[PDB]
């Protein structure tokens, strides 16, 4: 409704909360899968619910627009194979013309927009037999679909605000030479990884005075003051997504978070 | 000034070895082995090893239009040993061939695939030399110091607006540098010091990050890198940052 209330974001549940809830609702008829063995493509109408199925970790293509949609069912059925999609719509004329040449991968959900985020999940959950797990907080990156999330302690990205966003944002800055590079170098040093899931944070850098400080975790590493996230995967990084993340964040007690090594962006557990 | 931060990072001998996490992309090794060529002229390039991934590598190259380099161990030509991280060398490339699977799966990391290491000869050598003293690598990610010359006749500058999705509002200028390769620039952090003609009374010096594109231009300076505003005068200062 144009005057209707809001939803809870599924950006604010955490995911074990989430998890409670879909973990008891699959369908027994279909063979179990993990979610990113699940590959999915959302009608036009659909992206924010495409966008809670990444969340879970499925594997979704969200389209542009119509023509963007059909030229993807098309390069699809080419290809064929490991790369069919189940294609999620709604009832509607598009489903119906859906049908003509996809009827076998189209699945219609009755009343899906007007319907609650973890509700779009329940109903997804039902007709799937999806396999999650409690450790699986941020498998899949919501806005670009990645799998490649590099995983920090949060005192490593607390170190990427203070120095990207609020340096020159408090006074005027004609350089950067006034930052206390050294009093968060040493407490880069002292993150116990027993706090952050046994990440262990191994810093370095060329020489005890060069800015180029490097933060190296198992899934990647972060050039602090380039701005820029590099997966463990990939050949060239990224320039994360920092000034996006509300400084409250960092106030959070223990709490990690997921650079995406494709896009930048910045993502947590919800509160 | 180079800097503390050139210490120990000039060349490219100081390139780790970063694990490659086989089951977040478990067709990797399989498009690699399987990935072929466009059936033109090989264009000779400068190639860098910056990944080694099972009987593959990905090579970064500052030739224009090209956003990094496959090589084939088991397909390239001219290879005596297996390549090795910070390897420097002549590469003739040719463009990927692109399949319609390329929109359906993970994005493709490269542009260009190495068909032969050319042979060494004693110019190549110097190039190659030259090329090391000119880059400085560290923690993975490659740095190339340019200079550009706005202060010069020549148009250096260009406007760049990317619509994508996620970088909508985001606007850059591409500047040229006097080695010839692009840089990119945050629009707002270089518009005030530019006249209407996008020259300026000063020249602009930095090194670089490589990190992935903007348009089709891989080396950036960001908000916050260092970079110094030569003035025809011989002051210099620190652009500041955004
Ligand atoms: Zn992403």
């Amino acid at each position: 409704g144009p005057d209707s209330m809001s939803y809870r974001k599924l950006k604010t549940i955490p995911w074990l909360e989430l998890y409670d809830i879909l973990r008891s609702h699959r369908n027994p008829t279909r063979s179990p899968q993990r979610p990113h063995d699940i590959k999915v493509i959302v009608d036009t109408m659909l992206i924010g619910f495409g966008k809670n199925l990444r969340r879970v970790g499925i594997d979704v293509i969200l389209p542009k627009d119509v023509s963007d949609f059909r030229k993807y069912l098309k390069e699809i059925e080419r290809v064929g194979g490991e790369h069919l999609r189940h294609i999620i719509t709604v009832p509607s004329k598009s489903y119906e013309a859906l049908k003509m040449d996809y009827d076998n991968y189209t699945i219609a959900i009755p009343e899906l927009n007007n319907m609650s985020p973890v509700d779009q999940l329940i109903e997804f959950f039902d007709l799937f037999n999806v396999d999650i797990r409690p450790e699986d907080v941020y498998p899949r990156c919501t806005e670009c679909n990645s799998r490649l999330q590099i995983k920090f302690p949060g005192p490593v990205l607390h170190f990427l605000h203070q120095y990207c966003v609020i340096h020159v944002q408090n006074v005027y800055r004609a350089d950067m030479s006034e930052f206390p590079l050294e009093e968060w170098w040493n407490r880069m040093l002292h993150i116990n990884p027993d706090d952050y899931d046994g990440v262990k944070v191994e810093m370095s850098r060329p020489s005890p005075t060069s800015k180029w400080i490097v933060a190296t975790v198992p899934t990647g590493c972060l050039h602090i003051t380039r701005q820029t996230a590099l997966h463990t995967n990939l050949p060239d990084g990224i320039e994360v997504r920092i000034h996006k993340v509300p400084d409250d964040e960092f106030k959070r007690r223990n709490l990690s978070f997921y650079v995406c090594g494709e896009c930048g962006t910045v993502a947590c557990d919800g509160r | 000034i180079d800097d503390e931060d050139t210490y120990g990072t000039r060349g490219t001998s100081n390139i780790p070895m970063r694990p490659f996490i086989k089951d977040l992309a478990p067709t990797m090794l399989q498009l690699l082995r399987q990935d072929k060529t466009d059936s033109e002229k090989p264009q000779s390039a400068l190639c860098t090893v910056v990944q080694k991934i099972d009987g593959f590598a990905i090579l970064y190259t500052a030739k224009r239009d090209v956003i990094n380099v496959l090589l084939q161990e088991r397909s390239c030509e001219g290879l005596e040993r297996s390549p090795q991280l910070g390897d420097v060398a002549f590469f003739d490339i040719l463009p990927r061939r692109i399949e319609t699977k390329d929109r359906l799966i993970f994005k493709i990391p490269y542009t260009h695939i190495a068909v032969k290491k050319k042979p060494d000869t004693p110019d190549s050598l110097l190039k190659i030399d030259c090329f090391k003293n000119s880059v400085r690598c560290f923690g993975g990610v490659l740095e190339m110091k340019v200079k550009i010359a706005l202060s010069k006749p020549e148009l250096v500058v260009e406007q760049y607006h990317d619509n994508t999705e996620m970088n909508s509002d985001h606007h850059f200028y591409y500047l040229k540098a006097t080695n010839g390769v692009l840089v990119t620039i945050p629009k707002e952090r270089l518009l005030n010091h530019l006249n209407s003609k996008l020259s300026a009374d000063f020249d602009l010096i930095a090194w670089v990050v490589h990190r992935k594109p903007i348009g089709n231009v891989s080396l950036h300076i960001g908000k916050g890198g260092e970079a110094y505003q030569q003035f025809t005068n011989g002051d210099i200062r620190e652009l500041p940052p955004l």
